[PDB]
RNA sequence: AUCUGCGCAUGGCUCAUUACAUCAGACGUAAUCUGCCGCAAAAAUCUUGCGGUCCGCAAAAUUGGAUAACUUGGCGAAACGCCAAGCUAAUACAUGAACCAACCGGGUGUCUCCAGAGACGCCCAGCGAAUGA
RNA sequence: CCGGCGUCUUUUGACGAACAACUGCCCUAUCAGCUGGUGAUGGCCGUGUAGUGGACUGCCAUGGCGUUGACGGGAGCGGGGGAUUAGGGUUCGAUUCCGGAGAGGGAGCCUGAGAAAUAGCUACCACUUCUACGGAGGGCAGCAGGCGCGCAAAUUGCCCAAU
């Protein structure tokens, strides 16, 4: 089927590679997932040991983490802003590691109003915000769209090996970087 | 046509010839699998059948 | 106060449709350890390889951003290590090393010269010219034909 | 996936005539390699006497009458090799496998006290689930909870009955080791000097009791003792000491006409 | 006789292919899969019974549905071809174990104290896997 | 009460698998340029894999190999080894052991820990057997044999007693 050699390949000097095997089952390679927006649906493919490797078609949504803050929230994907690899990957709005998306931010202030208590008063007794909230501090270009309702983030995870769409939210030069090539 | 025609609340199936002539009245090219027909087209010694 | 004013894009680096960054560490900590953190300022990601090799000046100090990198990926050098001369350096950050021996014929009594010719692949901590000897360190495959991966260059 | 050895590509040590049929029993995986060990039907057939062929062989083991570190074996394909310790309680005799001076497996007899423990080089060191540092053996031991100044070429006493690490040997250079590797395979010396040479494979400098000097990997020795003289397992009857080979064929004819 | 569990990827033949291939000596896999075999590991899971309409008292958890062989009726010239119905197993398939029975940790609301400390309550805390720190 | 087993998961040694390539290799120039649009050498995100990787999509760069014989053509499995040899050599290696490959040619798969399996499946091509014409099957480079082909190579034998 699809293989991963270099039989076919030409050497280095230009030369053919003249065949003299059949093909391997060890050196195959699958069709690609192309894991897009939607309600999920994921189909198992059985690898080598048994093992399973599932092929994610049509996720919606993954565990998105704030690493300066070191946790994650359940989140709703909402848009693939930016794919680096093509634009055409964009408009179909392909998942695939490293690609750009805005997910929902909701449990991400809900989170930061529930830890360091600020919101965008109830628990008098514990004031262990202010052992907390000093030091820290958060970056602008984060509140902002915090607070506008949706947040670009990072694929960090690869969906047609995983079946997952888990991330990581953009922060620093790396959010500076993609806001520039977006407008 | 052969029939074989089972009661399954007594087992005890048994088969029954179905003549040219009581077939020839039915148009038979409905009826596929699964279907729940009235047993009178095989013959009307079998009415008031499904 | 609330807001913390984070690092600015360096462009001299980002030149490449997506964004030039380490897999080893994060770059955005607020309270980064002292870790991975070098002497001026940034976040990086240096490791010291095995066999007596030490890391340059750069991948410790410097602001590039390779992979395939000894001293700073997940690449390991193992197995052979072995020495050429620099041949051509035209391929971007790759570079042909020439590996000249001399060949004993059994027969007629005398040697004979023949050469190998390696790509290897060259990181960023090196600039080595044409005829430059250098050390290099074998390594996974990193493309077609980069098996190796120059560990020290020792010039002219 | 292989199953089957040719007779010829046993390995030489099992002494196995090339003439009588084209196959050998093919250990399977298990403790010791297949290269370096000795299989139970081999054991029971070949060295000891015990059964005439792998018929009556298996009449034997697959009774339960064979046991390996106080374990009863009944695979003639079980692999035993290098420190095991083969008891048979029917007929009252008790062996552990050691290398000769020769190279060869030799079954040297024991006691019953000096039959319970066996000797074990550490071959790996890891942490386990939880925080529970094991240790990987030449015999696939996994013991979980080993001394601390366990490091990876070390010796651990096993006592096989009893599954407690009683005692650890450190490889040092004071220490006393057998070779079972290479040319030198089956050689008693206490250790010189280590080279070590990272990277690549550590040589270890060795001298003898006479004084013969001689090196090897120091992944082929296998450390049995403070010194020669307290060694903590019984060894073949030559002890390590390989004579010359002129003087040891002189001896064999003057013993054969003094014989008559 | 058939379900079930392993095996049939070995062995045996042949040498057509084949020159940065195969192969030999020597290395690498930290780039990885690995049944059988060896030594080990294992504290996740509100399940049953009886009574009442969700609770109570109990405890060696006495769990559930289906198929072969078989019988019956057979189709077909045949086929290392087949159909329908009726039975019945499990180490097949599916379901499922409270308390005995630990240590350790995180997030968090009332209550005795001092000018932050404790008790109690709730959510979560197993091996493996994903992502982030 | 106790002892032999048998089984999920988890983990590692072992027996392996798969990949990578340090040095080596018959003749040919009446074969001097080879590769690169449709991957050729490299780089960046991915994808795919059991995994590395132009293996593969997108994009960018302009490389890589060669008179130290590339590229193309002919001979044909590779070693251990055999024959001859004062020394240097010259030859043979289908063949028992190791490895690689194939099962009529060529694909493509399922199942499984492992197959691109062939006394497994699917299809086409070339031959091909049974039919009651509706249909159903074949795969001896396994062992005996058979016909051809040739200068050229045996028994449609007995047995698991040994390995
Ligand atoms: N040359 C091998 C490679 O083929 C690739 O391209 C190939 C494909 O585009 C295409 O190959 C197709 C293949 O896709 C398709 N799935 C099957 C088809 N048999 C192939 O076709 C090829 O093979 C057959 C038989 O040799 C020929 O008759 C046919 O003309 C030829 N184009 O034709 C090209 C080969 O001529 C790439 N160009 C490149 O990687 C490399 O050239
Ligand atoms: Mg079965
Ligand atoms: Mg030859
Ligand atoms: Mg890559
Ligand atoms: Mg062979
Ligand atoms: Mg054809
Ligand atoms: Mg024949």
């Amino acid at each position: 089927g699809i293989v991963r050699s270099r039989l076919h390949k030409r050497k280095i000097t230009g030369g053919k590679t003249k065949i003299h095997r059949k093909r391997m089952k060890a050196e195959l390679g699958r069709l690609p997932a192309n894991t897009r927006l939607g309600a999920r649906r994921v189909s198992p493919v059985r690898a080598r040991g048994g093992n399973f490797k599932i092929r994610a078609l049509r996720l919606d949504t993954g565990n998105f983490a704030w690493a300066s803050e070191a946790i994650a929230h359940r989140v709703r994907l909402l848009d693939v802003v930016y794919n680096a690899t093509s634009n055409e990957l964009v408009r179909t709005k392909t998942l695939v590691k490293n690609c750009i998306v805005a997910v929902d931010a909701a449990p991400f202030k809900r989170w930061y109003a529930k830890h360091y208590g600020i919101d965008l008063a109830s628990p008098k007794l514990q004031r262990e915000w202010i052992r907390r909230r000093r030091n820290h501090r958060v970056e602008k270009a984060i509140a902002d769209q915090l607070r506008e309702g949706r947040v670009l983030a990072r694929i960090t995870s690869r969906p047609g090996q995983s079946g997952r769409a888990d991330g990581i939210l953009l922060e620093g030069a790396e959010l500076q970087f993609y806001l520039k090539r977006l407008e | 046509m052969k029939l074989n025609i089972a009661y399954p609340r007594n087992g005890t199936v048994k088969q029954f010839e179905i003549s040219d002539e009581v077939l020839r009245r039915v148009q038979l090219q409905d009826y596929r699998l699964g279907n729940e027909v009235d047993g009178a087209i095989f013959g009307s010694e079998f009415k008031g059948y499904i | 106060p609330q807001y913390y004013h984070a690092h600015q894009v360096d462009a001299t680096i980002q030149h490449q449709k997506a964004y030039q960054r380490q897999t080893a560490v994060n770059e955005n900590m607020h309270r980064s350890s002292r870790k991975h953190v070098n002497k001026s300022g940034h976040i990086r990601y240096a490791k010291k390889i095995g066999l007596g090799f030490k890391t340059p000046a750069k991948a410790l100090n410097g602001k590039y951003i390779d992979r395939k990198c000894p001293f700073t990926s997940n690449v390991v050098i193992r197995g052979r290590i072995l020495r050429g001369i620099v041949h051509s350096t035209k391929m971007h950050r790759t570079i042909v090393i020439r590996r000249n021996y001399l060949h004993f014929i059994k027969k007629y009594q005398r040697y004979q010269k023949r050469h190998k010719s390696l790509a290897v692949h060259c990181s960023p901590a090196f600039d080595p010219k044409q005829g430059d000897e250098v050390v290099v360190g074998q390594c996974r495959p990193l493309s077609k034909t980069i098996r190796y991966n120059v560990l020290e260059v020792v010039s002219k | 996936a292989k199953k089957h050895l040719k007779r010829l590509y046993a390995p030489k040590d099992w002494m196995l005539s090339k003439l009588t049929g084209v196959f050998a029993p093919r250990p399977r995986p298990g403790p010791h390699k297949l290269r370096e060990c000795l299989p139970l039907l081999v054991i029971i057939r070949n060295r000891l006497k015990y059964a005439l062929n792998a018929r009556e062989g298996e009449m034997i083991l697959r009774q339960g009458l064979v046991h390996v570190d106080n374990h009863p074996r009944r695979d003639g394909k079980y692999p035993a090799g290098f420190m095991d310790v083969v008891e048979i309680p029917k007929t009252g005799d008790r062996f552990r496998l050691m290398y000769d001076v020769k190279g060869r497996f030799a079954l040297v007899s024991l006691s019953e006290a000096e039959a319970q423990i066996k000797l074990m080089k550490v071959v790996n060191l890891y942490t386990a689930t939880g925080r529970v540092p094991v240790a990987v053996t030449h015999d696939g031991h996994r013991i979980r909870y080993p001394d601390p100044h366990t490091s990876i070429g070390d010796t651990i006493v096993y006592n096989v009955k009893e599954k407690k690490c009683v005692d650890l040997i450190k490889n040092r250079q004071g220490k006393a080791v057998i070779v079972t590797g290479g040319a030198n395979r089956g050689r008693i010396g206490e250790i010189v000097k280590v080279e070590c040479h990272p990277g690549a494979f550590n040589i270890a400098h060795l001298k003898d009791a006479s004084g013969a000097e001689f090196a090897t990997r120091a992944a082929n020795i296998f450390v049995i003792g403070k010194d020669l003289n307290h060694l903590q397992v019984t060894v073949p009857k030559q002890q390590g000491l390989r004579m010359n080979v002129i003087q040891e064929r002189e001896e064999r004819l003057i013993a054969a006409e003094a014989r008559k």
